[PDB]
């Protein structure tokens, strides 16, 4: 829920943060200057992502041979659904019954 | 009060046949009344099919909360 939202964005940014760094480094190791030393800091960045490859070398993998989280849980979206229909059924009884009731005036 | 007072005027209500002996005597325009009254019975033999309808929708949906959780 919360985490893996945070470490997902947490890895995109990763990887947006890397890629302007690379292309930071080329814009300025192309032409022209220490600046540049940051630039190395770059290859820096690429080593984090070699990190989150660690952090997705020894993470979870509960089984590596099949897919966890068993279960779609929907059953809760079946009964929702028929809650809704339920709903849809008492809203056009009681339109029914109001079409009945302005005839009766 | 009010029963003393409805008491005398039954009192005084005896105007016109007065003795009416038909008590012990019991058995052993009004075109209009009888078409308004009609109508009456027809308005309400419709409000009766409404109100069925009615009770019917209400019953199914008691049914409906029968498969309620």
């Amino acid at each position: 829920n919360e985490r893996l939202r945070a470490l997902e964005d947490i890895e995109r940014e990763i990887g947006a943060i890397l890629q302007n760094a690379g292309t930071a480094i080329l814009e300025l190791s192309k032409e022209k200057r220490l600046l540049d030393r940051q630039a190395a800091a770059f290859t820096t960045s690429v080593q984090h992502v070699e990190a989150e490859l660690s952090a997705q070398i020894r993470y979870l993998t509960q089984v590596a041979t099949g897919q966890p989280h068993e279960g779609s849980s929907y059953s809760s979206r079946k009964d929702c659904q028929m809650a809704l229909k339920r709903v849809d059924y008492a809203r056009l009884k009681i339109s029914d019954v109001a079409r009945t009731c302005e005839q009766m005036l | 009060r009010k029963l003393r007072l409805v008491y005398d005027k039954c009192n005084e209500n005896c105007g016109g046949m007065d003795p009416i002996p038909v008590e012990q005597l019991i058995p052993y325009e009004r075109r209009e009344i009888v078409e308004v009254n009609k109508k009456l019975k027809q308005k309400n033999q419709q409000l009766k099919q409404i109100m069925d309808q009615l009770r019917n929708l209400i019953w199914d949906i008691n049914a409906m909360l029968a498969m309620r959780n």
